[PDB]
This record gives structure tokens, sequence and C-alpha cells, in this order.
């Protein structure tokens, strides 16, 4: 069997190609900026 | 009522209790700092963002 | 716990026969479209 008469068509396909990039500043989570957190926050070093 | 919370629960809106009078919070400022500088060898001047 | 995956063994044994069984009496065709009947020496032919 050989086709005689034939079609096209498109099709779709979708894949992401980046990411909403972010940035947390750590003293405005961790400590909300009270100057106790930032004082126990150097027992922990550049962690952050 | 006499102060809104957000999406989050932080206060962010009070009502004053003198005035009656409801007021937004934001935050104070903040954000980073980046440097701009062309190389040592080519120079000594920055630019802040 | 565990939990047995959806698509079962003798599923995973009956999508595997049918690659086998319509390889062997449509061959290129069969995954190049619609399946189309052609003797296997043929499709060797073809494949050569
Ligand atoms: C870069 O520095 C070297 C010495 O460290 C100097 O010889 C050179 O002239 C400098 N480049 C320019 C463009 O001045």
């Amino acid at each position: 069997a050989i086709p005689t008469n034939f079609s096209i068509s498109i099709t779709t396909e979708v894949m992401p190609v980046s990411m909403a990039k972010t940035s947390v500043d750590c003293n405005m989570y961790i400590c909300g900026d009270s100057t106790e957190c930032a004082n126990l926050l150097l027992q922990y070093g550049s962690f952050c | 009522q006499q102060f809104g919370r957000d999406v989050s629960d932080f206060t962010d809106s009070v009502r004053d209790p003198k005035t009656s009078e409801i007021l937004d919070i934001s935050p104070c400022a903040f954000g980073g700092v980046s440097v701009i500088t062309p190389g040592t060898n080519a120079s000594s001047e920055v630019a802040v963002l | 716990t565990v939990l047995p995956p959806l698509l079962t063994d003798d599923m995973i044994a009956a999508y595997t026969a049918a690659l086998v069984s319509g390889t062997a009496t449509a061959g290129w065709t069969f995954g190049a479209g619609a399946a189309l009947q052609i003797p296997f020496a043929m499709q060797m032919a073809y494949r050569f």
C-alpha cells in the first residue's frame, strides 16, 4: 500500500526557557531589622 | 476595625487611634548595592547601582 | 510505602508487542505514520 493523497498539519509544543530570577535580603527576612537579630547573626558569619 | 493586614500577615495599614485617619505603612528603604568599574587596570573611578 | 505504577506490566507488555508486530508487518511505515502493509524483505530492502 502506497499513499496517494495526503495532508499537512501544524502542531504546537511549549517549553520554558527562563525562571523568575529572585533575590532575598537576609536582614529583612531573618531579622526584620531588629538590632538584636543582627548581632546574633555575626555568630553565624557570612552565611548570607 | 483598627488595623489592616496584607496578603501575608504583616500589618501594612494603620488607622490613627486619635484622628481615625487610616494610613499605609511602607518599608523604609532597602535593596542591593552593585558597583560598576572599568577595571583597576583602566581607571580608579566607579559608578554605583 | 511504595505505590504500584499506573501503566501495569501486561500493559507494558502489550504496548511492547505492538512495537514488534507492527515493525514485522509494516516496518518503516509503522512509525512514519499510518502503518502500511508490505513484505518484510521489502522492508529490509528499504532499510538496506
Ligand atoms: C595596565 O597595568 C599595567 C601595569 O600593571 C600597565 O603597564 C598598563 O599600561 C595598564 N593598562 C593601560 C591601558 O594603561
